[PDB]
């Protein structure tokens, strides 16, 4: 079980899974929508 | 960098990823950009590039125009991102030099929303979607705009009353009273009329009826001894992707007249698309030569586009010889003689068809245009044609 | 510009299809009245425990339109923000991250994934020196996972008793609904084992997984006297102490009905009438032509895409019609027309649907299908996925004829067609090849069909 | 060493035939077929000792498989027509 | 206010790389808990009792068993691969298989490295000895 | 200038026109796709119009 986990920790890369993209998009959208509310201080 | 799926996606998820990519693209559409009269880069482009004006989609879908035409692998991503940086700097310094940090922040959030739209293109393009990326958003904005015209709750002040926009007038005038209210609904022109939408449904039905026409060339293959099938040659050939581009160059000449108008008033135009049937008979000559201009230009640009791009008899003859296909009816090496007869008349007459619909629509008066309705229903029918396979 | 007001005159009235809804060759069922007769009420109520809301929506819409017309007749806070982040932030990324979770637990047929890994671990250590019986596959089903989410506290060594009792027609009494859901979900799981076993090129597990569904939907154990034990009135002790070597349906049918009332122990004319009726309508088969057709031209060629064609004839309790006496050029030879030569298999879609089967000891309702396998006799392995055929014609087996055991009009004798495609192309070196094709029932014990076909390839100039 | 092992198996099948057990031999003939040896006469031996146990359908399929491998004079076809008469008796 | 947009940019970049790290870790572990073929194996675990304190037989057994798994796995790979592309196998099970095929070759090289600690040249044939021992389980 | 249209009317003789039934198989699917994307695009702008002024 540990060896399989190591297989993914010693040979990695920086690609993205197709569910992460919606998380990124709602994060960026709410960052900007959230940013506007700072001007409503 | 989105990981491509290793086995093909079934149809049920392939629909939902598109149905949430649209629902994230539109919310990315209508959020107001932070840090903000009537001027613009210009009005005509927005329909070509599918963007709102003044939001964080004001850069448009033109990011993925770059990395398509650039390649026409990580270096593709970084070259598109620096080209996006350049285009964003152009839009922020030419458009609406007050201060530094608002400008610095504007470049950043246009860069990030450009990155998100370029990501969703790669997501739908790798195989989770069911079509290309550029095609889907440019269908969606046209659909949203024609439904915004046909139904809207927006009111008109400063006139004679509180006037509505769309088919809301048909029910609203039931309240105010006498039988002229139907005539007052059907003919008035400051707002979009219900006669126009009863013509919009008609042109929308007619283009679907034309879209199914084809010619079935019967093939009996000989390399792998079976597979007696068809070759469809559609009437709407080359998928009318240069034709919008054709109009784009039409649209692009308009950029030079405005520049001259704002640069020099002194000097040492009928080619604009006419808008109504009433002033159509005002000049009999100019409308006639205008429709010959549109018809001839669509015909000749499709006639070239077969040659410069992908599909032409000089190549499709080779594509039949290497793939092993042989046409029926004792046509042993007359595939060229058969195919040169039939394919460019299909292409040129299809270009004339698209042009005739283009001028008859806007003369007839339609919510949208001819090019807009045609570019929408061609790609929706493309989705249905790919899915027919199921 | 600055203009905002809610509760417009018509915005509610314009958005506010019941009227549209208001505007909006068969095969007969001999068993549909009969199937409810021989069931108990514990099965019937279990079915019974397992549309107009649009008409309610139209009613509420008409009432709201009338209320808005009455509202027109009288003339003639940041809380919206905090829901939107609630509507978009929390809700939307949740369900999709549920959805893409849950549809990553299934597979293309509808099995949970640890059951798939369970079958492949169950299959990978199978040695050939074990004999596959029905009890082995009744064990490997009992190790599954979909039964655990139906009932959590039960153990897999405890499920097998609950599933053995259905075969031998016992009664647990306390757990009856549990056993009912187990034998309902027997089907989709057993075709899952079939689809795993056809990937390993294994034959015996495939034939066992067909035989187990043959045994479940009739509730009889693995017996060599099984053909009569599916009949819906039997005395088991009388048939085993008579010890008559009848051992099939045809040998039971070739003798007289008074001897039937003797050997089955049936004494009532209504019960024996229904028993002989259902013993009539049980479809056997017989082949008449088994051909390797190619869509292009007459003779198979060293790289060709053939599909196989069977010309089958459904019959029961009748003497064998001779393979010469039917006309060879009329019905057995296919049309050669191009619009039926591009895709031949739609010809099969012209045929009717199979009637409802008869199973009282099975919970749901079942339209009988016909599984079919292909295999290579060069080595003895399976060759592609099994195919489930559900469009054939039972008009030949009708209760109108009933006179074989002399008009004899040849038009009425329906000849059914079966086409099976090969996902593999032809071989390359020219020479004789041998294939072996099985096509089996799924609901009765009737007669299987395991024929062989000599793929003779030649070279055509 | 494997041909000597399978020849030992075949001689053991021979002695088990002379003793007279019929189900015993089938467990080693199926073992010999799952091992990887394909021969004409082994199919005839398996179909014969399966016919003496009076199971018709797999015997007919075993004769058909022996047809499918190679042609043999007057061994396969007599067994096939005998099993066909047996199945004609069995169905009625 | 020149610090503030770069504060924004720093927040967004660090949250992006933090989410990529958390997603990659969870996706790696949920693969590395899933079951596989040849479970319940103990030869690698039985070697530690002899390696605690005559041990060359345990070296032989571990290397022989690992290369037996290697022969079976390089047989079995197209079958589970076709069962992946065909539709019926889990997505995660096939990835766990893809980790197992690398793990056995890592064990194969590590056992040779552990073999050369006493410097015998047995290694050049010793793998093939496993073949005839399977003969004992054969007949 | 008319012989080209004569090639057009020669072409329009060999074409598998959509049938009475076939075209209503097309227009149902395209109509439901178009009405779905239009209803989505309408409801999104109606939701976003009050946010926008409130967002300021």
């Amino acid at each position: 079980n540990s060896i399989l986990k190591i297989y993914s920790d010693e040979a990695t890369g920086l690609r993205v899974d197709p569910l992460v993209v919606l998380f990124l998009a709602v994060g960026f959208i709410f960052s900007v929508v959230a940013l506007h509310v700072i001007s409503k201080v | 960098e989105v990981i491509a799926p290793e086995r093909k996606v079934p149809y049920n998820q392939k629909l939902i990823w598109t149905g949430v990519s649209l629902l994230i693209f539109l919310i990315l559409g209508q959020i107001p950009l932070y840090g903000i009269e009537t001027s613009d880069p210009l009005y005509w482009l927005r329909a070509m590039l599918a963007s709102n004006r003044g939001t964080l989609l004001e850069l448009g879908v033109s990011p993925i125009i770059t990395s398509s035409m650039i390649f026409q692998q990580i270096a593709q991503k970084v070259c598109a991102i620096i080209l996006i940086l350049g285009q964003a700097l152009v839009v922020v310094m030419t458009g609406n030099d007050l201060g530094l940090p608002i400008c610095l922040l504007l470049i950043f959030q246009l860069m990030f929303a450009s990155l998100i739209v370029m990501l969703l293109d790669e997501l739908l393009s790798k195989g989770y979607g069911l079509g290309s990326g550029i095609s889907l958003f440019t269908a969606t904005n046209i659909a949203e705009q024609i439904f915004w015209r046909a139904f809207a709750p927006t009111t008109v002040n400063s006139g004679r009353g509180k006037e509505f926009e769309g088919a809301v007038i048909a029910f609203f005038h039931l309240l105010a009273v006498k039988k002229r209210a139907l005539v007052e609904a059907f003919y008035r022109t400051n707002l979009p009329n219900m006669f126009q939408v009863l013509m919009t449904v008609a042109i929308f039905l007619f283009v679907l009826y034309l879209q199914g026409f084809r010619y079935e060339l019967p093939i009996r293959s000989t390399k792998v001894r079976g597979q007696i099938g068809i070759y469809p040659i559609k009437l709407f050939y080359t998928s009318n992707t240069p034709i919008m581009l054709q109009s784009a160059l039409t649209s692009n000449i308009f950029l030079i007249s405005q520049i001259l108008f704002q640069k020099y008033p002194t000097n040492p135009y009928y080619i604009q698309p006419l808008m109504s049937l009433s002033e159509a008979l005002l000049d009999p000559i100019k409308t006639i030569v205008y429709i010959t201009f549109v018809l001839g230009s669509c015909a000749v640009f499709s006639k070239t586009w077969i040659e410069i791009s992908g599909t032409s008899p000089r190549d499709i003859a080779k594509q039949f010889k290497d793939q092993g296909m042989v046409i029926n009816g004792k046509r042993e090496t007359s595939i060229y003689r058969e195919l040169k007869k039939i394919i460019p008349t299909a292409a040129a007459f299809g270009g004339a068809t698209i042009g005739a619909l283009s001028v008859g629509s806007d003369l007839l008066g339609t919510l949208g245009s001819g090019a807009s309705i045609l570019m929408a229903t061609t790609t929706i029918y493309g989705y249905y044609e790919a899915a027919a396979k199921e | 510009e600055y203009d905002e007001a809610s509760e417009t005159w018509p915005s509610f009235i314009l958005t506010g299809m019941t009227l549209l809804q208001i505007y909006q060759e068969f095969n007969e069922e001999v068993f549909k009245n009969l199937n409810e007769e021989y069931t108990s009420d514990e099965i019937k109520q279990f079915r019974r425990k397992f549309k107009i809301w649009s008409r309610r929506n139209i009613i509420i819409i008409v009432g709201w339109i009338l209320v808005a017309i009455l509202l027109q007749r009288i003339n003639s806070s940041p809380l919206l923000v905090v829901c939107y982040v609630a509507l978009l932030g929390l809700i939307l990324p949740y369900f999709v991250s549920r959805w893409w979770a849950r549809t990553q637990s299934y597979t293309k047929k509808g099995i949970h994934n640890v059951t798939a890994s369970n079958f492949v671990s169950n299959l990978v250590n199978y040695k050939p020196s074990e004999i596959v019986t029905t009890d082995l596959i009744l064990h490997w089903l009992s190790f599954a996972h979909e039964f655990k989410q139906f009932f959590p506290d039960l153990q897999p060594t405890d499920f097998e008793k609950l599933l053995q009792d259905h075969i031998n027609r016992r009664d647990s009494g306390k757990l009856n609904n549990a056993k009912f859901r187990i034998v309902a979900k027997c089907h989709s799981l057993l075709h899952g084992l079939l689809d795993i076993a056809c990937g390993f090129r294994n034959l015996d597990i495939a034939l066992g997984a067909i035989n187990t569904f043959k045994c479940i939907v009739q509730a009889v154990p693995l017996t060599p006297n099984c053909q009569i034990l599916q009949l819906p009135n039997v005395d088991k002790e009388h048939f085993i102490t008579k010890t008559g070597d009848i051992h099939t349906l045809g040998k039971l049918f070739t003798l007289e009905d008074a001897k039937i009332g003797e050997v089955l122990g049936i004494k009532d004319q209504a019960k024996l009438n229904e028993t002989l009726r259902v013993a009539s309508h049980i479809p056997n088969l017989k082949i008449i032509k088994a051909d390797f057709l190619v869509p292009g031209e007459n003779q198979v060629t060293p790289s060709s895409t053939p599909y196989i064609s069977l010309k089958v004839l459904v019959r029961s309790a009748k003497q064998p019609l001779i393979p010469t006496s039917l006309i060879p050029e009329e019905n057995l030879t296919e049309p050669q027309d191009f619009e039926s030569q591009r895709d031949p298999f739609a010809m099969m879609s012209k045929q009717p649907l199979v009637p409802y089967s008869f199973a009282p000891f099975f919970p749901t309702k079942r339209r009988g299908s016909w599984c079919c396998l292909v295999s290579s006799q060069k080595d003895g392995k399976i060759l592609q996925t099994p195919i489930i055929i559900e469009k054939l014609s039972y008009k030949n087996l009708n209760d109108d004829k009933d006179f074989f055991d002399e008009k004899f009009d040849i038009n009425d004798w329906e000849i059914g067609t079966i086409k099976i495609p090969l996902g593999q192309p032809a071989p390359e070196t020219v020479g004789d090849f041998f294939f072996r094709v099985i096509v089996k029932s799924t609901d009765y014990f009737t007669t299987d069909l395991d024929i062989t076909m000599n793929m003779k390839v030649r070279d055509s100039p | 060493q494997l041909p000597e092992l399978h020849f030992m198996l075949r001689s053991k099948i021979d002695l088990c035939l002379i003793l007279g057990k019929h189900l015993e031999a089938l467990q080693d003939l199926d073992f010999l077929l799952g091992t990887g040896l394909i021969q004409p006469d082994v199919f005839v031996r398996k179909a014969d000792c399966l016919l003496k146990l009076r199971q018709w359908e797999e015997a007919r399929a075993t004769c058909e498989r022996g047809l499918a491998l190679a042609p043999e004079d007057m061994k396969l076809r007599a067994l096939l027509i005998e099993t066909a008469r047996n199945l004609a008796e069995y169905n009625g | 206010s020149v610090y503030t947009p770069l504060i924004y940019v720093f927040i967004l970049v660090v949250s992006l790389v933090m989410f990529a790290s958390s997603y990659r870790k969870k996706q790696a572990k949920k693969i590395s808990e899933q079951p596989s073929i040849f479970d319940e194996n103990d030869a690698h675990d039985l070697y530690f009792q002899i390696k605690e304190m005559v041990l060359k037989a345990a070296l032989l057994n571990r290397g022989a068993e690992s290369v037996r798994r290697s022969l079976k796995l390089k047989e079995l790979a197209p079958q589970i691969n076709l069962l992946y592309k065909n539709g019926s196998i889990g997505e995660d099970y096939w990835k766990r298989f893809e980790t197992e095929v690398k793990l056995i070759e890592l064990e194969f090289k590590d056992t040779l490295q552990e073999a050369e600690r006493l410097q015998p040249g047995w290694v050049q044939l010793f793998v093939m000895v496993c073949k005839e021992i399977c003969f004992n389980q054969a007949l | 200038p008319v012989e080209f249209v004569r090639e057009g009317t020669q072409f329009l003789a060999k074409c598998k026109k959509p049938d009475l039934k076939e075209y209503t198989k097309i227009v149902k699917a395209v109509g439901i796709g178009f009405i779905a994307v239009g209803i989505i695009g309408y409801a999104i702008k109606l939701i976003h119009i009050p946010i926008r002024y409130v967002i300021v």
